[PDB]
């Protein structure tokens, strides 16, 4: 399997254009209202619509008509319609024995789905459906069907529909055209391949049919000629705002190089020219490279020149040897004098974001390139490309199973999460089931119990967190301190151990009116044990209040787990056991199991308070990577510093 | 030539030709007595192999010389041989520079559109161009055939 | 850019008039026949690789340019040149569409002459096969809107040339 | 910053394969000095002809005050 | 207007207009006859609105015609008559367009600081034409001046 | 750009010798005048917008070009002709505070002539919006600094003639 | 770019016919010499950085060129001098690999005669440099390959010139 993953954003492809989509989206890539355009598209759609609706609901009903006078005229020798799911080029009627069964299966099935998508085109009021759908059909259907005859099935049904209905010369002429069109592409052959050709050895080659770049909507493309009236003028270089600075920042707060706008509005200097200047000038650095490290400043400027993401690992540690020799100049030289920008873009055509619908898109910087075309991008200021692709090659990392957002902060108390939300830092790894995580222990390295299982209940001594046990003798246990002895020893020893036993539940000290009296007093009466007490100190609804309620399912089981048995879990064997136990029972459940799993039996009795054995490597670096307590000898040469033989 | 693309390969990375690059090259300005070799005797026998491919696509493919075909007229199936003896002459010219490029630029690069605008099909010529290189490796002897044969494969490979 | 009603709005803005009776009956004109620029542009779309196709057939089909020596020999030049060809032909559509030639000059006639002279293309061949759209295009839509779709096709032909 | 007034067509080698809308492949643009090298470079290797090139901004044999 | 709309966005798209694109085309050519009637009565009637919301702007802000401000006299005046003049020959332009466009093209890009190099408030110029709006859908029927009052507004949505 | 400073170090550069006394003599007097310079790129900076608007009025308002016909009727090419003349004052303050007219003969008089008569901008009106804009700035901050802009307000009236 | 086995073809793709006895005598030359150019270019590689200071020295150095008022003056303009020289051997050695001097005419000498004309580097001075390239590759690689290797560096001498 995968050792890292980008992560799976959802891709919403437009299978097919309608009218009102092809109104709004038109106006949306502008970042404008619907003007008196784009709703006269739509006014007059509306109004036709009605229309649209008469023409399908008779053509769904007489649906079964249409296919069978079809079938009839097509093929000779029986029945086709005994197993139901004008101009003649030179077809010759298929015979129904010869052809076989699960071939006029699929014959039927189309025929009568030909006239489906036709119904829907109507509705739709836009051909896209058929353009894509049909295009490169011919080809595929060649292999083991007849092209002649599937021409003459069309055109029997252009009559069939035709007939039937028979309404008006301004109705009628839309079931035609749509008919025409839909015999015409049928009638083109498979058009070559889009070829996404690679930019240099580090970028793998892509190829896209010519049908999906036909419904998933077109990125608007505009290009500053010389002669092009100022109004259209404005609209290329707002979209090139619209490009650079992710919005329309002339608009939003006047923000706008006046200097640069007059040289290209002339023909000066090219649209190629006017990104590689605009990219440098002080009003893009001050937001899409002050902001940001220098990785995350790059990400950001690969969608801004190019209009994509960084494709390859190598290309990151390219690009970044470049800003870091000469920084952004340098760094936008680079983007816009490239092979990749002048055979996009060239010199007069704005950049443009190529997602999914664009082009071929490839299968290593998906997710990556997904949250990257989102508006939400700078804000994730953890770079996503080069962490992924150093993941990709190495092994699964010191993760948690269900992502770093998982993962508390290793703190005496409050269970601090990484929000998903609050800057993006999400890193998703696969990780399998039986995936056992290496974690540190507190005490002796020798004393871990996936190495020595043994030694699971030996006490850290002097290396890890100190032991609280109820070794000591509970006060008014025997009746041999009768009535009196107000100076009972044993007193103050019970009552540290409470305190401490409320610390490894809840990491601070309580308040007053949250201290549970009655558990506290059957501990030291001698009623429960300290088991029983930390599981009542876990029963409470205070510390369901605390640490359940206001925490994501799983990070709340992870934290609980953290606190009772002082360990985070080995990975999804335990976790999902208790999330079983979260979703079945609920709260109390998984409290109850945590205390009555038989890890924590063989780590404390029934007198000792749970405490921290293992920590996660992340947490302990957190601990010992600082200024101090770091020691001279973790990771840096030690010179034995010895006085020189002269002196 | 393989000789242009190593220093494509040079130019593209701002360098001057590697060891393995350069005995690319020497491996290839060695065997050129062999190229020459192929281009003589697929030139000369133009006519033999052109008939025999033309018999075989026709018999195969009986709808353009069939009523609401493609090559109906005289005129019109004098071009489809035109083609079966363009493409062998691209086949001599891809083999002598030892790589596709001289294919690629003349008969390959935008191919499917071409013959798209003209109502040829794709998949009629991508059957076309087996049954000329069945027809060219039968009069090539046996070690002959297999340096020829994979230029055949990568023009099927563009076609469909 | 602009169409038939915005130049005559630019016409009179010069002057800096109100929209007179010699402005008012030109706004007709266009307003009546552009129920027929509509019909002929859809009739175009629909057979929009059809008129392509009969314009080489009649032109530059069987013919010195496409044998060997010329600029339509190769499989590269000859899908550059009918793709050139529909890109003229669709220009042609929107500026029907207008009432208005200086599309042609906006997009399309920039520098497309001087920028064939240095590729090597021949002009002559060029306004021919632009010649050959008139007669398949003339057919397909009508004699009064082919007439109209001559003007803006004879435009492209006149600046090249 | 001197600039270098230039004049070249670039046609498009993936125009076909790669099927994008055209774009006018002949331009007249001031390129900086710092970048002309890398832009030359670039036209040239694409199979783009360089038509005419003229200092438009700065003074020839300039040695101190450039940008 | 909304042909040039239709070929600016089709080239942006690289497309042939669409059915329902060429529906809107069909829309406003044939309701081209309804927007005509509109300027026809703003031209005959020119004189009249320009005038009427002229003293209606020296009455609601008195501060314009008062000493300190832009009008003086009669020979400031007469420009802001004149003024108001172009803005209602720029609505009409916009009215048999169908489209918002040559009130842009003309006069609306950089008139903060085309009024600003004056000295000229920009709320005053949007209340004049506020009060030409007023009277214009006073002058015509209430259902013609509502398709007449949306080009007007635009006016004043831009210099507000 | 090359300012006073560097103008004598390319000099002296070129021949490839030490700042003599004759070429320090130049250095004096733009540090001598450099007080001079600064306090009046502040009555520039301060009456940026108040430059302009005096000198549009006194050349430009009330014209030809202002009328419809002309060249400043739309209120495009109006804002674009103020925006025009801020850019010859802004780099007109630039080659004030440089001492050197080598900023406007780079970054403005670049192909400037060659716009202006392509577009159809009257080059005539323009230098007398120049020498409007050098009869108001000269008279807000002092004769010695009016006349030290005006050579540089000549330098773009000699570049556009 | 256009190789000397890829000549013959694209002569006979231009002609439309196959390779002839005629055309085939200078693709046996090309095939026979083609070791000779390989450890030709395997030697210029290795020592790359020496031949070019071996010339500089020879013909640039201790000259009006390199002292002040020359082009080749200033340490930015050396580093460009030194760059070009590089450049200049590098795709001197690919037009040797390929046996054809169209890399030159493709990827040299595009616009490289007008921009020299442009920043006013000295045409003589340049020539004499490449001739000082010839003298340093023909003593180190040898008389057989190096008059060879001449003969696409007077190609860019007459490009130059
Ligand atoms: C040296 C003290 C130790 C060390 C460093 C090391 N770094 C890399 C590679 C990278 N360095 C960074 C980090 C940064 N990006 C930023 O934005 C900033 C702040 C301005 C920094 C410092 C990144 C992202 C990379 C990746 C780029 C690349 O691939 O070079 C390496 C190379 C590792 C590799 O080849 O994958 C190294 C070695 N590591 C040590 O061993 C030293 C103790
Ligand atoms: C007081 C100086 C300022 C202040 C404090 C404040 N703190 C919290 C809550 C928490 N404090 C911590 C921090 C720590 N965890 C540790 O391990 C240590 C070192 C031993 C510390 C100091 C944590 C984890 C929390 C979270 C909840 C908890 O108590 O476990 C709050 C409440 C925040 C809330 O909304 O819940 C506050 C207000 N804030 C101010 O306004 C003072 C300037
Ligand atoms: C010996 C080859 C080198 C070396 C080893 C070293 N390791 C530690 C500490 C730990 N080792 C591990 C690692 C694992 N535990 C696992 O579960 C697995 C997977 C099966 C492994 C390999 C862990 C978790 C620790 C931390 C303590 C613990 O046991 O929980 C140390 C001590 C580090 C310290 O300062 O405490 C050392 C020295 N180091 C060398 O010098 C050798 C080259
Ligand atoms: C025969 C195998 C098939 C066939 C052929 C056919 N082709 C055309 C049209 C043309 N084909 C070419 C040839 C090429 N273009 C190139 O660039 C190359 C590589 C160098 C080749 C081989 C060209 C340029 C044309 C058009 C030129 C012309 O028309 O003279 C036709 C004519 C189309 C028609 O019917 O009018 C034909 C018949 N036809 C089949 O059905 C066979 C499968
Ligand atoms: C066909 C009628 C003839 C022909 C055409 C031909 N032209 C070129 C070169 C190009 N033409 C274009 C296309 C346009 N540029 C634009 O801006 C417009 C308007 C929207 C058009 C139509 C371009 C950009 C090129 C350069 C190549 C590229 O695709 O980028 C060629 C190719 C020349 C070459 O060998 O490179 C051809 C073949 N030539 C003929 O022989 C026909 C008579
Ligand atoms: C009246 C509504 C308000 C007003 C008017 C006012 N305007 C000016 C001066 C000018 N106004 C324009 C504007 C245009 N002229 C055009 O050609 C166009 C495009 C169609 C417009 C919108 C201009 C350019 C001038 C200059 C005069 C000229 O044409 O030469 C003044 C005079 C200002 C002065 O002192 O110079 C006035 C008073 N001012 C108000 O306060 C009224 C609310
Ligand atoms: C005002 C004094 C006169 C006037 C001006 C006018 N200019 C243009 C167009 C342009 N102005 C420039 C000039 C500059 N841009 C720069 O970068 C610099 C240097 C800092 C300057 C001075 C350019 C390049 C243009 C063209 C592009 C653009 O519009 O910005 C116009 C508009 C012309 C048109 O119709 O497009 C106008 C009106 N016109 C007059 O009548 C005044 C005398
Ligand atoms: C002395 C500190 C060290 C040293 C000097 C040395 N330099 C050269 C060669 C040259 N030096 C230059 C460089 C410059 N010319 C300029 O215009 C500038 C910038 C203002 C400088 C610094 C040049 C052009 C030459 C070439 C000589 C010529 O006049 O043509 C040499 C000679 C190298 C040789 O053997 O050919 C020497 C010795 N070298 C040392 O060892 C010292 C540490
Ligand atoms: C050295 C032989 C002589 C010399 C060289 C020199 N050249 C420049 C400037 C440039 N040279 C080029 C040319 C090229 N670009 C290409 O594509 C090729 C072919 C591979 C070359 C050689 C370019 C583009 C420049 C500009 C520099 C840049 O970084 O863009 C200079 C500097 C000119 C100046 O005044 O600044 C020099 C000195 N001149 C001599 O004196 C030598 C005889």
């Amino acid at each position: 399997s995968v050792k890292a993953s980008g992560g799976s954003s959802l891709a919403r492809p437009q299978l097919y254009q309608t009218v009102p989509v092809s109104a709004i989206s038109q106006a949306e890539q502008q970042d404008r209202f619907l003007e008196g355009s784009e709703l006269n598209e739509l006014t007059a759609y509306f109004q036709s619509g009605a229309l649209r609706l008469e023409i399908a609901e008779t053509l769904t009903q007489n649906a079964d008509l249409i296919v069978s006078r079809a079938a009839n005229r097509i093929f000779t020798g029986g029945s086709p319609l005994s197993y139901l799911e004008p101009i003649p080029p030179g077809f010759r009627p298929i015979n129904i024995a010869r052809y076989g069964p699960s071939n006029m299966q699929k014959s039927l099935r189309d025929m009568s789905w030909f006239l489906r998508y036709t119904t829907y085109a109507i509705v739709a009021g836009d051909p896209n459906i058929i353009v894509v759908n049909t295009r490169g059909l011919k080809e595929v259907i060649e292999n083991a069907c007849s092209i002649d005859a599937t021409i003459v099935a069309i055109q029997e049904m252009r009559a069939a529909s035709a007939d039937y209905f028979r309404n008006n010369a301004q109705a009628k002429e839309i079931v035609l055209q749509y008919f025409d069109i839909l015999l015409s592409e049928f009638k083109a052959p498979t058009p070559a391949n889009k070829v996404r050709q690679g930019p240099s050895n580090d970028i793998q080659g892509l190829e896209l049919p010519q049908s999906y770049f036909n419904a998933a909507a077109k990125r608007q493309k505009y290009a500053m000629k010389p002669g092009l009236s100022a109004l259209e003028k404005n609209a290329v270089i707002k979209a090139a705002y619209r490009q650079i600075f992710e919005r329309d920042i002339t608009k939003a707060y006047s923000q706008s190089i006046s200097y640069l706008e007059s040289q290209v509005r002339n023909g000066d200097i090219s649209m190629k020219e006017f990104v590689r200047r605009l990219a440098k000038s002080p009003l893009y650095r001050k937001q899409f490279f002050e902001p940001f490290i220098n990785s995350r400043a790059l990400e950001l400027a690969f969608r801004h020149i190019l209009g994509r993401g960084p494709s390859s690992r190598e290309e990151v540690q390219k690009y970044f040897s470049i800003v870091s020799s000469g920084g952004l100049p340098a760094l936008v030289d680079a983007l816009v004098d490239s092979q990749e920008y002048a055979d996009y873009f060239g010199e007069e055509t704005v950049p443009y974001l190529r997602g999914l619908g664009v082009e071929a898109q490839e299968c290593r910087n998906w997710g990556m390139q997904q949250d990257l075309f989102s508006y939400s991008a700078p804000f994730r200021k953890v770079p996503q490309f080069i962490t992924t692709f150093a993941q990709y090659d190495r092994p699964l990392p010191d993760q948690h199973v269900y992502g770093s957002g998982n993962d508390p902060l290793e703190i005496q108390f409050g269970a601090i999460f990484p929000k998903e939300t609050r800057n993006p830092s999400k890193r998703p790894a696969p990780f399998n089931k039986d995936t056992k995580r290496i974690l540190i222990h507190r005490g002796p390295a020798v004393n871990n119990q996936v190495g020595n299982p043994s030694a699971v209940g030996e006490f850290p001594g002097s290396l890890g967190a100190k032991v609280f046990r109820l070794n000591g003798g509970l006060p008014g246990a025997k009746v041999g301190k009768n009535t009196g002895t107000s100076v009972k020893f044993g007193e103050s020893s019970t009552q540290a151990l409470i305190r401490a036993a409320y610390r490894q539940v809840f990491g601070r000290d309580l308040y007053e009116g949250q201290r549970l009296s009655v558990a506290e007093i059957q501990l030291e009466n001698g009623d429960i044990s300290v088991r029983e007490f930390i599981k009542r100190l876990a029963k409470s609804e205070l510390f369901l209040k605390l640490y359940w309620a206001p925490h994501y399912v799983c990070k709340a089981i992870e934290y609980m787990h953290r606190r009772l048995l002082g360990r985070p879990t080995y990975g999804r064997q335990e976790m999902n056991q208790y999330f079983d136990i979260a979703s079945k029972q609920g709260f109390y459940a998984v409290v109850e199991a945590m205390i009555d799993s038989k890890e924590y039996s063989d780590a404390f009795g029934e007198d000792t308070v749970p405490y921290e054995r293992y920590l996660t490597p992340g947490g302990l670096q957190m601990r010992s990577a600082r200024v101090g307590s770091l020691r001279e000898d973790i990771g840096q040469r030690v010179d034995k510093e010895v006085t020189p033989r002269f002196v | 030539s393989v000789v242009s693309q190593v220093i494509l390969q040079a130019d593209d990375q701002l360098r001057y030709p590697t060891s393995g690059e350069l005995k690319g090259i020497q491996a290839f300005l060695t065997t050129g007595a062999q190229r020459i070799r192929i281009a003589e005797t697929l030139a000369e026998n133009e006519k033999k192999i052109v008939d025999q491919a033309q018999k075989q696509l026709f018999k195969k493919h009986p709808e353009y010389r069939a009523p609401g075909g493609n090559a109906y007229g005289q005129r019109q199936y004098n071009q489809c041989l035109r083609d079966y003896g363009w493409y062998l002459r691209l086949v001599t010219y891809g083999v002598l520079a030892g790589n596709k490029e001289p294919i690629e630029t003349t008969g390959l690069i935008g191919v499917k559109e071409m013959y798209n605008s003209l109502n040829v099909p794709v998949p009629g010529m991508v059957d076309a161009v087996t049954v000329l290189k069945d027809a060219a490796l039968g009069l090539l002897s046996a070690e002959d055939a297999n340096e020829t044969a994979p230029y055949f494969d990568y023009i099927i490979q563009f076609m469909s | 850019m602009q169409d038939a009603i915005t130049a005559v709005i630019n016409s009179a803005d010069v002057q800096g008039k109100y929209l007179d009776g010699a402005a008012m009956d030109k706004l007709k004109s266009y307003f009546a026949s552009g129920e027929l620029r509509v019909r002929a542009a859809s009739v175009i779309s629909a057979n929009a690789a059809t008129i392509v196709k009969e314009a080489v057939a009649k032109s530059l089909l069987y013919s010195d340019v496409t044998r060997p020596g010329g600029n339509m020999y190769t499989t590269r030049r000859y899908a550059a040149c009918i793709r050139d060809l529909d890109y003229y032909l669709r220009y042609a559509t929107y500026a029907m569409l207008a009432g208005d030639a200086s599309i042609l000059d906006e997009r399309v006639l920039n520098g497309l002459k001087e920028t064939y002279n240095s590729l090597g293309v021949p002009i002559s061949s060029t306004v021919q096969a632009i010649q050959a759209i008139k007669e398949v295009t003339a057919s397909l839509v009508g004699a009064d809107a082919g007439k109209e779709m001559g003007v803006y096709l004879d435009y492209i032909c006149s600046g090249l040339s | 910053m001197r600039m270098f007034r230039i004049t070249a067509c670039v046609p498009s080698q993936t125009r076909i394969r790669t099927q994008r809308e055209l774009q006018n492949t002949y331009f007249t643009k001031l390129v900086p000095y710092d970048n002309w090298f890398r832009e030359q470079q670039r036209i040239m290797k694409m199979g783009g002809k360089i038509v005419k090139v003229e200092l438009a901004t700065g003074r020839p044999g300039t040695n101190a005050g450039l940008a | 207007s909304i042909v040039t709309k239709s070929i600016v966005n089709a080239d942006a798209e690289a497309r042939y207009l669409s059915p329902g694109e060429l529906d809107r085309i069909k829309a406003f050519v044939t309701g081209g006859a309804a927007r005509l009637r509109i300027a026809e009565t703003l031209t005959g009637s020119r004189e009249t609105i320009v005038k009427q919301a002229g003293d209606r702007l020296f009455q609601k802000r008195p501060d314009i015609v008062s000493p300190g401000g832009n009008a003086y006299g009669e020979e400031m005046t007469a420009t802001c008559l004149r003024d108001m003049d172009y803005y209602l020959r720029l609505v009409t332009y916009g009215v048999v367009s169908g489209d918002v466009t040559p009130i842009e093209e003309i006069g609306l890009v950089g008139v903060r600081e085309m009024y600003r190099s004056l000295g000229t408030p920009i709320e005053a110029v949007a209340q004049s034409v506020r009060e030409m709006k007023e009277v214009a859908s006073g002058l015509m029927s209430s259902d013609d001046a509502a398709e007449a009052s949306a080009y007007f507004d635009f006016v004043i949505g831009k210099m507000s």
